[PDB]
């Protein structure tokens, strides 16, 4: 059962190495929008967290 | 070199400033990095140099030199 | 119909060049002054008709100004 | 003085409420999808430690 399992850890595994490069590469781009919106437009007026 | 690597993966995933990413700037004060940021900072650092680190262990570095000392 | 006011012109706008405030106003304005709040007269009238006479104007390759304090006034444009 | 201010400020309002619904919803869009995909990740992460 416990090597069974070791498969199913295994699948997961690679299942989170592709979402963790998909995640880096999102907060990649994000950055410039961050820079860009320092101009006190973010704070209140664009997170609108409703 | 990983000294640098370290402060190619800070600047380009908290967006601050090279000169501003010394050894002893910590994140979450100098860098301004928060709960978000941080845990991005960290899986970016885990990516590059495609490696893992424990939870705790992981949690517990908080600063650039803490980052490069847990890396080196 | 034919022979109709509406085929050349919009009614509001011949409406605004037949009143009798128009020659005066047309004249200062050609001229370069300013329109404020105080001279009622003259204030009303091109609230009346802004969008008229900006249409108007725009035929000179002028435009028809008016300031957020409420004044209006005419900026010509390069051609 | 009414017939302008009333005016004005019709203008105003009417812009700043289109143009935030324009803007603010897609930034919100994007920052739901890295949210949600850094959910996964550490979820991933815990049970794959675990």
């Amino acid at each position: 059962e416990m090597e069974n399992v070791q498969k199913k850890l295994r699948k997961l595994e690679r299942d989170y190495y592709q979402i963790r490069e998909q995640v880096v590469s999102a907060k990649a781009g994000w950055c410039a929008v961050m820079r860009m919106v320092k101009d006190n437009g973010v704070e209140r007026r664009l997170h609108r967290r409703e | 070199t990983i000294e640098e690597r370290v402060k190619k993966i800070i600047g380009e995933q908290l967006g601050v400033k090279q000169e501003e990413v010394t050894n002893n700037a910590s994140f979450v004060e100098d860098l301004g990095a928060d709960s978000l940021d941080t845990v991005e900072l960290v899986m970016a650092l885990e990516e590059e140099f495609d490696t893992e680190i424990p939870d705790e262990e992981a949690e517990k570095i908080t600063t650039v030199q803490a980052a490069i000392d847990y890396i080196n | 119909s034919s022979t109709h006011i509406e085929q050349f012109m919009p009614v509001k706008l011949a409406q605004a060049l037949a009143n009798s405030l128009f020659p005066e106003l047309d004249s200062q304005l050609r001229a370069g002054r300013h329109i404020g709040i105080d001279d009622l007269d003259n204030h009303a009238f091109l609230m009346d008709f802004q969008e008229q006479l900006e249409e108007f104007y725009a035929r000179y390759n002028v435009e028809l100004i008016r300031a957020p304090e409420g004044f209006f006034y005419l900026r010509p444009r390069s051609t | 003085a009414i017939r302008v201010t009333q005016s004005d400020r019709d203008l105003f309002k009417h812009l700043i409420t289109e143009a935030t619904s324009y803007v603010s919803a897609d930034y919100m869009r994007h920052a739901n999808e890295r949210r949600t995909h850094l959910d996964e990740a550490l979820a991933l992460r815990g049970e794959l430690f675990g």
